[PDB]
């Protein structure tokens, strides 16, 4: 139609490899394309933009690639670093109404972190005497598992979530699991959940 | 003297 | 709807061969405001040609008038060219000291 | 006797540009006094009347951020009439406003006039108790919904009954020995040969301000209509108006035809007849 | 530079809703847009110096009013649910192609009724004595539970200082009983340090959850202590 096409909907793209997001327009009438980039809790802003003269512009590490002819343009991320994970919106203006931007759907893109020396555990994390709930830790395990909810109501569990170690330079996946019931056990925990066999158990 | 129109069309 | 301009070629005072003038040639009741127009003498074009500021009037339609400085002859003949979307091709109308 | 002021607002949309050309000339008792153009070299209020410039800078600097303000006003409002007749900007459209108030013979309000028109047909008017609006497209009834929320006939009514007023108070003081004239027609009836034993009588009329004015052509006390050939109320070009009418007669019996003008600031209406050499 | 305070707007169905956006930059025009997830900002309206556009398809849901250049509000008549969205305002010195500064965003929701609005139970659980044993860290884990709605801002405080270092929180809270609606929310936060620095009794340890819900003008007719604007926390030394 008469709008700004974004694909794909989400990307999970590795550390240092180079993450590709494109853009489709239909109106010929559109010749300024910026591209906004917001982050959770705050709002989009101008990362890089393009004019419909120009076929290639570069700005670091981040570079737009337009084609006028097909109506089509994409933005690359060459070194991909976790610090990009966030919401991309292509952006479209004519000079009828220069004011106004048109936005696409977005991209949110997952830049998945590169571990040195992976290390899976499931530890168990004492309670504070004030809950009633056990609480289940899986920690130091590679991008590439994937987080499984529990067949059971009553044990919850969250999703993968990174942390970084800047003075150590070491970053880490890590998933929580919690429930009050007591056959609920960190052994029987993320037993939905695909975990590497080299998990480490402690006795 | 002139007069500014408020909300647009 | 596009309306065509109103043409009128006349001088400011009864034409006196001899005597100074104002060649005038008003455009009225066009719409939209663009129009291209040319004062002629024997089919020639003026180069000190001076114009009125766009107005429009009561019914929304657009006018503004041609004047040149210009001393009548028995010889000389002169018309006024004009051109807008309407038309095909430009308008002259020819310049009566009678009317 | 009575007054008014008005201010004759165009924008025309240009293709492959971002500003439409705005022009807006204001007007007391219909004649020109400020005018502003965007074309212009440097775009500021200009006055078109040699009493206005009685005015200090900070008047024209005050309006001028009126008109640069109205100029993106007529610029929104332009691409928004795109979307209401489905329309192309690489085409060209017109927007007109007739903003204003005429004052009676008492130096009072009589009426408040804000008149729009969009493409030289009329688009929204303010009515007369400058409360309602008058919509005349489907297009214009989204407008009239629009300025009905936010209250913008109220923003007009403040204006037109006081600013309006207040400003043409001042106007009229400031050049009362120019504003208030009535220029009387100066008449003469040309004789013309024409085909045969006719000869054409043309009663000219000049040198005439207004330009509202009437030509009548009789017989033996009847006048001649669909037969007598009229031309169009012309500006001479030094601020007066012209205007004739012209009749087939037969040479003999032209003395019994008489010619009649009716203009304002004449005692009793002119008439005349052909005078032979 | 443009701020939009508060970050979350909790009404109830036909009552007013007004949210206010301060730019203090000087910028003529002052934009108003609407982010539904997983769709486009659509543009609601916007203020040019003085001069105000709505939207055709948009005007009869919203109004606005502009005092001032430097402040511009966003008025909502009678509240719906299809209000339910964030609202994000942006700023721009221009009306044209430079950029549009946007606010951190406003995200409303409103509901039928104010009765399940519930604040959340925030309790921290201390690291791991095989994680410290078999790794040379130490992993702190949050845990906010049974709070309504969505509305939640997690922070970690360590010796009084806010730290971003090693800080895991999930972007979504996770629904306790998602299986039907009107349900409470939980979600968790991760604090890695070193072995030494938690085995150390002289560090202190502080997990703080901003709690957004009902405002000191607020209805309220229930037995149950108000769910108002709240602080919730959980304190940790650590064992030698």
């Amino acid at each position: 139609q008469q709008q700004v096409r974004q694909s794909p909907q989400s990307l999970t793209v590795w550390e240092g490899e180079t993450a590709i997001l494109n853009c489709s327009y239909e109106d010929s009438t559109f010749n300024y394309f910026p591209w906004y980039q917001q982050f959770p809790g705050e709002g989009p802003a101008l990362l890089i933009s393009i004019r419909s003269v120009s076929d290639k512009k570069e700005d670091g590490r981040f570079t737009i690639f337009f084609n006028k002819r097909e109506k089509k343009l994409s933005l690359h991320i060459t070194d991909s670093q976790p610090g990009d994970s966030a919401t991309y919106f292509c952006a479209a203006s004519e000079t009828s109404g220069s004011w106004q931007l048109i936005f696409g759907s977005g991209t949110t893109v997952s830049v998945s972190p590169n571990i040195q020396n992976p290390d899976p555990a499931v530890y168990q994390l004492r309670d504070s005497k004030s809950s009633d709930k056990s609480v289940c830790l899986f920690t130091d395990f590679d991008s590439q598992t994937n987080v499984s909810q529990s067949k059971d109501s009553d044990v919850y569990i969250t999703d993968k979530c990174v942390l970084d170690m800047r003075s150590m330079d070491f970053k880490s996946n890590s998933a929580v699991a919690w429930s009050n019931k007591s056959d609920f056990a960190c052994a029987n925990a993320f037993n939905n959940s695909i975990i590497p066999e080299d998990t480490f158990f402690p006795s | 003297a002139s007069n500014e129109n408020m909300e647009t069309m | 709807i596009q309306r065509t301009p109103k043409i009128q070629v006349y001088s400011r005072h009864p034409a006196e061969n001899g005597k100074s003038n104002f060649l005038n040639c008003y455009v009225s009741g066009f719409h939209p405001s663009d129009i291209e127009v040319d004062l002629l003498k024997n089919g020639e074009r003026i180069e000190k040609v001076e114009h009125s500021d766009l107005s429009f009037s009561k019914d929304w339609s657009f006018y503004l008038l041609y004047y040149t400085e210009f001393t009548p002859t028995e010889k000389d003949e002169y018309a006024c060219r004009v051109n807008h979307v309407t038309l095909s091709q430009p308008k002259i109308v020819k310049w009566d000291r009678d009317m | 006797g009575p007054h008014s002021m008005r201010y004759f607002e165009t924008a025309v949309s240009r293709p492959g540009l971002e500003e439409p050309r705005y022009i807006s000339v204001g007007y007391v008792d219909n004649k020109e006094f400020v005018r502003f153009d965007s074309d212009a070299e440097n775009p500021r209020y200009e006055p078109r009347a040699p009493w206005m410039e009685q005015e200090g800078p900070e008047y024209w600097e005050r309006e001028t951020q009126k008109a640069k303000g109205q100029e993106q006003w007529f610029r929104v409002s332009l691409r928004n009439l795109l979307g209401y007749y489905n329309q192309s900007a690489g085409g060209s459209h017109t927007l007109q406003q007739m903003s204003g108030c005429d004052l009676g013979s008492d130096w009072r309000l009589l009426r408040g006039y804000l008149q729009f028109a969009y493409e030289g047909r009329d688009y929204i008017a303010l009515n007369e108790d400058l409360k309602t609006w008058t919509a005349a497209d489907m297009a214009a009834q989204i407008t009239r919904r629009k300025w009905e929320q936010s209250g913008a006939a109220e923003h007009y009514k403040a204006y037109l009954e006081g600013e309006c007023v207040e400003w043409l108070h001042r106007y009229l003081k400031n050049g009362n020995a120019t504003l208030l004239r009535t220029d009387s027609p100066k008449a003469h009836v040309t004789h013309h040969p024409r085909s045969k034993g006719e000869v054409t009588l043309r009663c000219w009329a000049l040198g005439f301000y207004p330009a509202d004015i009437t030509l009548t052509w009789q017989l033996n006390g009847e006048e001649l209509t669909q037969d007598m050939e009229l031309v169009e109320t012309r500006p001479a070009g030094d601020g007066t108006f012209q205007k004739w009418a012209s009749v087939v007669v037969p040479l003999g019996k032209e003395q019994n035809y008489t010619c009649r003008v009716y203009h304002e600031g004449l005692p009793e209406p002119l008439t005349l007849r052909w005078e032979p050499p | 530079t443009v701020k939009q305070n508060p970050r979350y707007k909790l009404a109830r169905v036909g009552k007013p809703v007004n949210l206010i956006c301060s730019q203090t930059m000087n910028h003529d025009t002052m934009y108003w847009y609407q982010k539904k997830p997983n769709q486009a900002p659509k543009l609601l309206l916007f203020y040019y110096d003085k001069i105000l556009n709505r939207e055709a398809d948009t005007f009869e849901k919203f109004q606005s009013s502009r005092p001032n250049n430097s402040f511009c509000s966003l008025y909502i008549g009678s509240a719906g649910l299809e209000y339910s969205a964030m609202y994000l305002c942006a700023s721009s010195r221009d009306l044209g192609r430079d950029t549009q500064y946007f606010g951190p965003g406003t995200r409303l929701t409103v509901l039928e009724d104010l009765k399940n609005v519930f604040p959340p139970e925030v309790a921290v659980f201390e690291p791991s004595e095989a994680e410290i044993s078999h790794t040379q860290k130490a992993t702190l884990v949050c845990l906010a539970t049974g709070f309504y709605p969505d509305h939640v801002e997690l922070s970690w405080w360590v010796n009084g200082k806010e730290v971003h270092s090693g800080v895991c929180t999930d972007p979504q809270p996770l629904k306790e009983q998602p299986a039907l609606n009107d349900s409470r929310y939980a979600l968790s936060s991760r604090l890695r340090v070193s072995a030494t620095f938690w085995q150390n009794p002289r560090n202190h340890f502080r997990c703080q959850v901003q709690f957004y819900g009902l405002s000191e003008n607020d209805e309220w007719t229930q037995d149950r202590a108000k769910p108002v604007t709240q602080i919730v926390s959980a304190e940790a030394w650590g064992r030698a």
